[PDB]
């Protein structure tokens, strides 16, 4: 099994790095100038594609892609979004993840090359300009984004508890490619912010199983389990699949990314 | 693209090593994995002691990443425990700031087979803490996977005086604690071969001298296996099964012949370096050097041994309270 396998309650993940909602949200208000609250969550969305985009050209498991993901949100939950450009920190968070998680060092001309083909070829409609970065950049940034981080590396997800817990039903085959997708889902949110990845994994499981029409109220029951986090939960990936419905992002994003809030440059 | 007062507060705020600490001129360690040194803090709110390590290289490695990943989440008496990640941005260093142990099995086993042979409270206070740590570490599933002396720090004087801290120093490599699966070719790291290495300690600190301790001569080592057979004896097919399985089994049978370690045994060695085969500290040490490595019992059961109910219990402090006759590290300079 992976190192630090089941010591989350006594993790940095969980003594540092589960946040308070309303902390967040004041933390927000300084790029809620600029943005609106809706385009500030399109935003996300938008950030958690590029970083999958990049994960899967590079191909790195699921599970690399995730930490990535948590990387990035945790620095754009303190910092605004001025502070570094979200450009340069999605493949920083991608290549110090890779690290981490002990698949090696993406070398530079691979990670740069990554970059530069996944914006021109799928995100051309968002950006006209070539990526502009080059290594001594990122290495730059991996510095800022681990100092942030207070060197928190080790990073829990939702896939393992929510494999246990489709075993335990029995019921693997049915429900866990749904439930799966629904997990990826969620990483456009701020739930892994707020919530314990087990609690996630469960409001997965549970509309996979409405989804499909599988009654699970017994062994949902069964659980001893805070039952009103795991429906707060629930509302959040509902309300999520109309954000989905009623955002267009390819019109909608080039305006957006122009309405970010533009770095200071040095006096000069 | 970044936003120069997002710049300048940080580098403001940051904390420096130099700033921070003294320790010019006090380099206690060099090695493979990069320099040590016994620091003291310069805004005097203690007096204490602490290791800082410079990582070898530069920037973010596979090793400063995997250091700091681990170590970041530790947390136990018997594990050596990281305080504080310094990132330097002109040089691109790594420097990480731990608890100073004074003493280490290496020093303290060089002290005595200078002679005056351990304490047998001793002994059994030091094998109960680094049986301790690496179960805690097993339980995490974080492997050693270079147990010897040398990484068995101690604590010198203070409020944690006499406690084992487990770490890993680096790099002069022997073959002496290295279990006979990685010799005749095992792909990987396992829990039975930390195991082992504490086998290979515990006898160590009982005799004085390393037990299977072989000249300095590819996953093979003829020699160091020869000197396992000397001890240990030829192991039967029926002691070890799976041998067979092993990738260098056949290398194995061309170079050794089991006739030639017919009088070969655990209890004729110990026998000679004045250890009873009957005692629970040797039916403990059998069970730890047992060949067949799913034949060897684990960290958990090794505590639960009633050797360690026997008289003299093992104690925290490792000493008792008996005065360290062991001297303090020397500096290095190169
Ligand atoms: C590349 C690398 C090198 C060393 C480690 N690593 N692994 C461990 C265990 C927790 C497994 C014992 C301790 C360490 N590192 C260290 O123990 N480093 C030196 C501590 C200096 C204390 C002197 O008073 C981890 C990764």
């Amino acid at each position: 099994d992976k190192a630090m396998a089941g010591n989350f309650w006594q993790s940095s993940h969980y003594l540092q790095w589960i946040l308070d909602k309303q902390d967040l949200l004041k933390e927000r208000q300084k790029d809620l100038k600029f943005l609106s609250e809706e385009e500030y969550w399109k935003l996300q969305i938008f950030f958690t594609n590029v970083i999958q985009a990049l994960g899967e050209h590079l191909k790195l498991r699921q599970q690399v892609i995730a930490t990535a993901t948590v990387y990035f949100k945790r620095f754009y939950a303190r910092y605004s979004l001025k502070s570094i450009d979200p450009v340069l920190m999605a493949p920083t968070c991608v290549f110090l993840a890779s690290k981490v998680e002990e698949f090696g060092v993406v070398s530079n001309t691979r990670l740069i090359a990554a970059a530069t083909s996944v914006l021109k070829t799928r995100f051309s409609y968002a950006f006209p300009k070539e990526f502009p970065y080059r290594m001594n950049h990122i290495l730059e940034c991996e510095f800022y984004l681990l100092e942030l981080m207070d060197c928190c590396l080790i990073v829990y997800h939702p896939y393992r508890p929510l494999l246990q817990y489709v075993q335990d039903m029995g019921q693997e085959d049915m429900l866990l490619p749904l439930a799966w997708r629904i997990v990826n889902d969620t990483y456009r949110t701020d739930l892994c912010l707020l919530y314990p990845p087990f609690m996630i994994a469960l409001a997965c499981l549970h509309v996979a199983c409405v989804v499909q029409q599988k009654d699970a109220r017994q062994w949902f029951a069964e659980l001893s389990v805070d039952m009103e986090k795991i429906l707060e939960i629930i509302r959040v990936i509902l309300k999520l699949y109309e954000q989905w419905k009623n955002f267009d992002e390819r019109k909608e994003m080039a305006t957006i990314l122009s309405k970010m809030p533009k770095p200071k440059p040095p006096p000069n | 693209k970044m936003d120069y007062d997002f710049k300048v507060k940080l580098s403001s705020e940051r904390e420096r090593v130099e700033d921070l600490f003294e320790y010019e001129g006090c380099k206690v360690g060099r090695g493979t994995y990069g320099h040590v040194y016994k620091a003291k803090r310069k805004d005097g709110k203690d007096d204490k002691d602490y290791a800082l390590k410079q990582i070898e290289g530069t920037g973010i490695s596979m090793s400063a990443c995997r250091e700091i990943a681990l170590l970041r989440e530790l947390k136990h008496p018997n594990v050596i425990s990281l305080q504080k990640v310094f990132l330097s941005h002109a040089d691109r260093k790594v420097w990480l700031l731990f608890d100073y142990a004074e003493h280490d099995l290496w020093h303290i086993i060089k002290f005595h087979r200078a002679s005056v042979q351990l304490p047998r409270g001793m002994v059994k206070s030091l094998l109960y803490q680094i049986l301790d740590g690496i179960h805690y570490l097993h339980a995490n599933w974080v492997l050693h996977r270079d147990l010897k002396p040398a990484n068995i720090l101690v604590m010198g004087e203070g409020p944690e005086r006499g406690r084992v801290k487990i770490a890993d120093m680096g790099f002069v490599v022997t073959f002496w604690y290295r279990a006979p699966e990685l010799l005749l070719g095992a792909r990987h790291y396992t829990k039975a071969i930390d195991i082992w290495a504490i086998g290979c300690i515990f006898a160590e600190l009982l005799t004085s001298e390393p037990i299977f301790h072989c000249r300095q001569e590819n996953p093979y080592h003829h020699d160091q296996l020869d000197r396992i057979f000397n001890v240990m004896g030829f192991p039967a097919d029926k002691d070890w099964e799976d041998i067979k399985k092993m990738p260098e089994h056949s290398t194995l049978m061309k170079d050794f012949r089991r006739n030639t370690y017919t009088n070969c045994s655990l209890i004729k060695y110990m026998e000679k370096h004045k250890v009873k085969p009957d005692s629970k500290a040797f039916h403990l040490l059998q069970k730890l050097l047992t060949m067949d490595p799913i034949k060897r019992i684990t960290s958990e059961q090794a505590m639960q041994d009633p050797y360690f109910l026997e008289d003299p219990l093992p104690t925290s402090d490792v000493f008792a309270g008996c005065q360290i006759p062991y001297p303090k590290r020397e500096f290095l300079t190169e």
